């Protein structure tokens, strides 16, 4: 029913700065009753969500003074005075004024750091996998910043999208760098039908695509 | 009876009160929404006392079994059946709304206060216990009840019985829905005074109402008693903060309602002989075989009573007790 | 205060499953409880809520016929009876506490449980195939060398992510598994000094309890 | 004990909101062995519920959901269900009056038949049939300007109690035998101690 829109979904900030997350609803959110029932939750990495603010502007027990909720009607905001280390996580914005209780969609409070070029490594299919009839080539793009990055597999030659499986990690607890893995799985026959395999990484860091490639030896 | 005389309220936050039907010039309520008000009431005043050797018999109305092997529509009025049951400790008395099974005959859960809305109100069947053959159920009975109608009300909900069109004229709007015509008054027990008090007095049994003249077969005695003249309720409240900041807010106090009952039973018993002749004993056998059997298991433990063990409290020094002295004024 | 979810597993589609939640440290029978699930896409959704007494329950229309929330106040336990589940109901289910009886159901959940993940899919339990990832040739072979281990074709989650029996652990990136054709695929990379490997053995340990298998694979230069 | 059981300081009027209301334990005094506590007792009380009210504050006891149906708003807090009536003593009439009358004690309720041990006598009495309160007010100006404003008059409430106790006592002898006197000793050693 009611939809919750957070702005933005990813808010990179440095420690000591101010943070502001916006939340808008499609309906008035003011109950046929005294108060407005909008809440803010905080979820940290691999930890259940935890209540941060209830009823637009009431801090939960044990919530520091830095967090401050505000807003009314359909427009709400959350302000953090001084972003600290243990404030990094997904911030959810919930509404329970109207049934069903609805909340979305997650706001990642990430750390702001200096740019870093990715470290790319290719690995051909192992000897054990080639005995099973398949061939998987893996490309690791480790320790880069910012989060935005693009990968392109090319055989030989021509780009192939019909076999790529991608996975990303979140901000590492050490130095706040991102990483990515891309595994392209093809049949053994198609693997033996080509010689050169190239993994290409286009990243926001200077300059132009960073390339890694290999041949059959 | 111990506690002081007082009047206490029983209520319901969602009581089925539609319109004031007495002399209301305020307004009239719309039937659409939940037209249930928070209503309290002081019940009918009742004092009763029954002494026997068998638990007293009470009557109440229940949802009777289907008249025939007939499929009746859901929402129809069920048949009402009068039922006699032994009066156990904790049963509810008639409070001014009648003696019936409110749990079975009122799916509303909103016609009577919380005291009885899911309970059974029983009234002693004086007619049946007095017509008993042996008179074991009741050989001493004192009743004293009073009630009046305090406020007149209307009940919301669709009328199951169609108002016959012979009894009214609809007016110009020949579409007029007839208003609710199920009227239920709020009972009230009026003034409680110690002049009308029925306990804290000695009562001497000489002639019983039945043939059993106060003989406690199987060495037991059942005493049923109702006293609503001490219905005052203690209101205890405790702060939610460890110590109260000298500022009052309703959220910083938890409210509890507690009630108290205090009794002190006193009895004067007389030892008797029974010469076990023939004709006798055979008469006792036809009366209760278990009387001779216990001389030379129990069916009443299925019921809930307040146990009072006086095997260790019998004394022949009557002048050592108040009731004993009052009985010494009987020589 | 403790809210502990439990029960019961990862089960076939179109079948039933019962979820339990043990509460401690507060009057359980005094609060209204609720179930909140988190999708694999990491979005939180409201599943159910039951009154302080188990008489009043309410759900969203998306679960109206399948789920049934219940509670045992004598055992201080909360239950979610799911039946005829579809694959879209895959989630980490959380047991949450709302407002007490003396308040309007304000709908904020202050205390959350640890969570119990249930997934529903037609795929059956299959043991993973583990493959080592070593560099064939080497240009700028030094500073530093990065090995890898691949966990292909397992179901269901999870697996153990350890390198050298819990040793090392530095410079390790274990990537979240991605699913295709009802099967999981996971990858992990490790970075060590170039003159450290292959002088000393580096092996990835992968355990899959769902299939009751445990395999440790050593990476060989090949 | 309204002071100890009501931290609210707001459930009962100022008369008792920080005091203790005691009721005579007739059951205990009548079951007394010697009967010294009470050998003459007259009670006469009356009360009815005049107005019905509700108490604000969170209900400490959860209303069982078996006893009501919540209605369409299935998340609705049930209203306050702690009901307290306003008491009232109804009519005060001289027909129901209990004092200004002679009372002759012949037979006591206990074994002590009106004997004033230690030459003392305790008289407990409650009479609420003369509860009228005088309202005395004095102008704040030395002489009142002939215009009324509540700020120019101080209001005071004073109450008055008036008694006149009268007694008829009878002189008695106690032959200090054995069996006796030892019985008196077991009753109260201080009785013999105050004599000889």
């Amino acid at each position: 029913d009611v939809v919750m829109t957070q702005t933005p979904l990813s808010l990179p900030v440095s420690l000591g700065d101010q943070a502001s997350i916006s939340c808008r609803s499609s309906q008035s959110l003011v109950h046929s009753n005294g108060n407005t029932y909008l809440h803010w939750y905080l979820q940290k990495s691999g930890q259940s969500p935890k209540l941060l603010i209830y009823k637009v502007s009431n801090r939960f027990s044990g919530v520091p003074d830095r967090f401050s909720g505000s807003g009314s009607g359909t427009d709400f905001t959350l302000k953090i005075s001084r972003v600290e280390a243990e404030d990094l996580g997904v911030y959810f914005c919930s509404q329970s004024t109207h049934v069903p209780f609805t909340f979305g969609a997650g706001t990642k409070l990430e750390l702001k750091r200096a740019d870093a070029a990715p470290t790319v490594s290719i690995f051909p299919p192992s000897s054990e996998q080639l005995t099973s009839g398949g061939a998987s080539v893996v490309c690791f793009l480790n320790n880069f910043y910012p989060k935005d990055i693009n990968v392109k597999w090319k055989i030989d030659g021509s780009e192939r999208q019909n076999g790529v499986l991608n996975s990303w990690t979140d901000q590492d607890s050490k130095d706040s760098t991102y990483s990515m893995s891309s595994t392209l799985t093809l049949t053994k026959d198609e693997y033996e039908r080509h010689n050169s395999y190239t993994c290409e990484a286009t990243h926001k860091t200077s300059t132009s695509p960073i390339v890694k490639s290999f041949n059959r030896n | 009876r111990g506690q002081p005389l007082g009047v206490g309220l029983s209520g319901h936050p969602l009581y089925n009160k539609l319109d004031d039907t007495e002399n209301s010039h305020v307004a009239s309520a719309v039937d659409t929404k939940d037209t249930r008000d928070n209503v309290s009431v002081d019940y009918k005043q009742t004092q009763l006392c029954i002494i026997g050797c068998v638990p007293a018999i009470g009557e109440h109305w229940t949802k009777g079994t289907a008249s025939k092997p007939t499929t009746v529509v859901q929402g129809d009025c069920p048949p009402l059946e009068l039922i006699n049951t032994p009066i156990e400790d904790g049963d509810m008395v008639d409070t001014g709304y009648g003696a019936m099974d409110f749990k079975l005959l009122q799916d509303n859960k909103s016609e009577v206060p919380l005291d009885i809305c899911q309970s059974i109100c029983k009234y002693p069947d004086y007619l049946q216990m007095s017509a008993d053959a042996y008179g074991d159920s009741m050989f001493f009975c004192l009743r004293r009840e009073q009630v009046f109608a305090r406020h007149f009300w209307n009940r919301s909900g669709t009328m199951g019985d169609q108002l016959p069109e012979s009894l009214y004229i609809k007016g110009t709007d020949i579409r007029a829905n007839p208003g609710s015509y199920l009227y239920s008054p709020s009972p009230s027990g009026s003034v409680v005074t110690s002049d009308s008090q029925l306990f804290n007095k000695p009562y001497w049994l000489h002639k019983a109402q039945g043939l059993n003249n106060g003989i406690c077969w199987h060495n037991q005695l059942f005493l049923t008693v109702v006293d609503t003249t001490r219905s005052t309720n203690l209101s205890v409240c405790a702060s939610t903060t460890s110590s109260i900041p000298n500022v009052y807010t309703p959220t910083s106090f938890k409210e509890y309602a507690r009630h108290v009952e205090e009794f002190d039973l006193q009895f004067i018993f007389q030892l008797c002989k029974i010469t076990l002749t023939t004709e006798v004993m055979s008469y006792i056998h036809n009366m209760n075989t278990t009387i001779l059997e216990d001389w030379n298991q129990d069916p009443y433990d299925k019921l809930k009573f307040w146990p009072v063990d006086l095997k260790e409290r019998f004394s022949a020094d009557l002048d050592q007790f108040p009731l004993g002295r009052k009985f010494l004024l009987q020589l | 205060v403790k809210l502990v979810e439990s029960g019961g597993g990862l089960v076939k589609p179109g079948g039933s499953l019962k979820l339990s939640c043990a509460a401690s440290g507060f009057p359980f029978s005094d609060y209204t409880m609720s179930w909140i699930r988190q999708t694999p896409e990491k979005r939180l959704e409201w599943v159910a809520s039951i009154s302080s007494g188990g008489t009043y329950t309410y759900y969203p229309d998306t679960v109206k016929g399948r789920f049934t929330i219940s509670r045992d106040n004598a055992k201080n336990t909360l239950y979610l009876q799911m039946s005829s589940l579809k694959s879209e109901d895959t989630a980490m289910f959380y047991c949450t506490r709302a407002s007490p009886y003396y308040d309007y159901d304000e709908g904020y959940m202050d205390y959350w449980g640890q969570g119990t993940s249930v997934t529903v899919s037609s795929a059956k339990t299959t043991a993973p195939s583990v493959y080592p990832l070593a560099p064939v040739c080497g240009g700028t072979t030094g500073s530093s060398v990065t090995l890898g281990c691949l966990v292909k074709g397992y179901f269901p989650e999870p697996v153990t992510l350890t390198w050298n029996s819990g040793s090392l652990s530095s410079g390790v990136h274990t990537f979240p598994a991605l699913l295709q054709s009802g099967l999981y695929t996971l990858s992990s990379s490790v970075t060590v000094t170039s003159n450290t490997w292959p002088s000393q053995t580096i092996t990835c340990n992968v355990a899959h309890p769902a299939s009751s298998t445990k395999v440790d694979k050593k990476i060989v230069p090949a």
